[PDB]
């Protein structure tokens, strides 16, 4: 299925996923396009955070939903 | 209500902000249920390897130590390389996370590479505002980064595809594969790792074995039930939130009894010594 | 004694310093370790900017305080 990861920018990222992908490989094909280390990502659906360690289906995020991309901040 | 606890900004504000807050779980008790766990048994050997007058190895032992050494720069000092040790026993793939930053760095400067641009003038953030190779940017500049750019300029003499990230990739993975090896040695022996700079995510490996959730800018998971350490960023820094009745009983109960610098810390040389 | 420049990524340098040092001088130390020229170096301090001709002391900068370096190139 394909899923959008819209960021605040406007940018939207179209990636082509499963449901049984978790939210860390999704982040890895965030990284695969755009450069963005997972490290830095915060993605949010219907408002909710979600787990690195959970999958899609697990939110219930289906085909053509759409993610936002949250940038985590650094520091020194 | 919530105190804002200043932590030094020496590049590894995370550790050090990390550091502060956890000493306040600890001396309130907080995580006495979770201190059998092997996430804690694996910071009690971390803060024992670091420490050699650390003794008896127990965690009434590590007590004492942050109640003696109660002032938040020494707690920094003590606990803070501690945990930044622990955090690299759980870098399951490193190999890879350098792989993206050199190839972050030849994707997005392939024309300022050849053009021989300095490092400073590089491209190092992304459209989101990311940071796209900080490993790398923290080596040294004579030592290390300037030759990179040196043999960068001779690799891609052969890069003849199209200046897609996943071309840029596929390409390094077969053009250079003693250069990343190379860049795995410099970055693991890399003696001012610390201040290199650091994302809460960085370390999660770590604060999800020590049951500990870190929440940046009150961007708490409502769902997540475990002990939570507050970090506050504004100017990229981090500092650490904490409540006032704690910090009254568990923060600068008293003076500064270190002065070794940050680098003298992590490094282990300057021993610190045993409470009393 | 030591202060630290932190850039825009996070990324911290240290600095040996002695209070009566210029911030003049201060950038030149911050072109030993990065190849910057020093008229391309913005340094802020608490959002005061830093001037070439005073001193530390005069911004009240002490040990192991953070120093913001910005490139005036790219802002």
């Amino acid at each position: 299925m394909q899923i959008f990861v819209k960021t605040l920018t406007g940018k939207t990222i179209t990636l082509e996923v499963e449901p049984s992908d978790t939210i860390e490989n999704v982040k890895a094909k965030i990284q695969d396009k755009e450069g963005i280390p997972p490290d830095q990502q915060r993605l949010i659906f219907a408002g909710k955070q979600l787990e690195d360690g959970r999958t899609l289906s697990d939110y219930n995020i289906q085909k053509e939903s759409t993610l936002h991309l949250v940038l985590r901040l650094r520091g020194g | 209500m919530a105190k804002t606890i200043k932590a030094t900004g020496d590049g590894a504000a995370l550790f050090n902000a990390v550091s502060i807050g956890l000493s306040v779980e600890i001396l309130s008790g907080r995580l006495d249920s979770q201190l059998d766990t092997p996430g804690y048994q694996a910071l009690l050997d971390e803060f024992a390897k670091h420490h050699p007058q650390f003794n008896p190895k127990s965690w009434k032992t590590l007590k004492e130590w942050l109640a003696y050494y109660n002032d938040t720069r020494d707690i920094e000092l003590i606990l803070a390389p501690v945990l930044f040790n622990l955090n690299q026993k759980y870098q399951d793939h490193l190999d890879e996370e350098i792989l993206n930053e050199l190839t972050n760095l030849v994707w997005k400067n392939k024309a300022n590479i050849e053009n021989g641009q300095a490092w400073f003038q590089l491209q190092n953030t992304g459209d989101l505002g990311e940071a796209l190779f900080p490993k790398l940017e923290n080596l040294d500049l004579k030592k290390d980064r300037a030759p990179l750019l040196d043999k960068l300029r001779e690799i891609l003499k052969d890069y003849k595809l199209e200046l897609t990230r996943e071309n840029v990739k596929q390409f390094l993975t077969e053009k250079a594969k003693e250069l990343l090896s190379a860049l795995k040695k410099k970055i693991s022996s890399d003696p001012h790792a610390f201040q290199r700079g650091y994302s809460c995510d960085e370390l999660k490996g770590m604060t999800d074995a020590l049951a500990i959730s870190l929440v940046e800018n009150r961007e708490e998971d409502i769902t997540d039930n475990r002990i939570k350490i507050r970090l506050e960023n504004q100017e990229e820094h981090w500092n650490v939130l904490c409540n006032e009745e704690d910090s009254e009983r568990f923060l600068d109960s008293t003076p500064s009894r270190l002065k070794m610098t940050s680098l003298e810390a992590y490094r282990g040389d300057k021993q610190v010594s045993a409470p009393t």
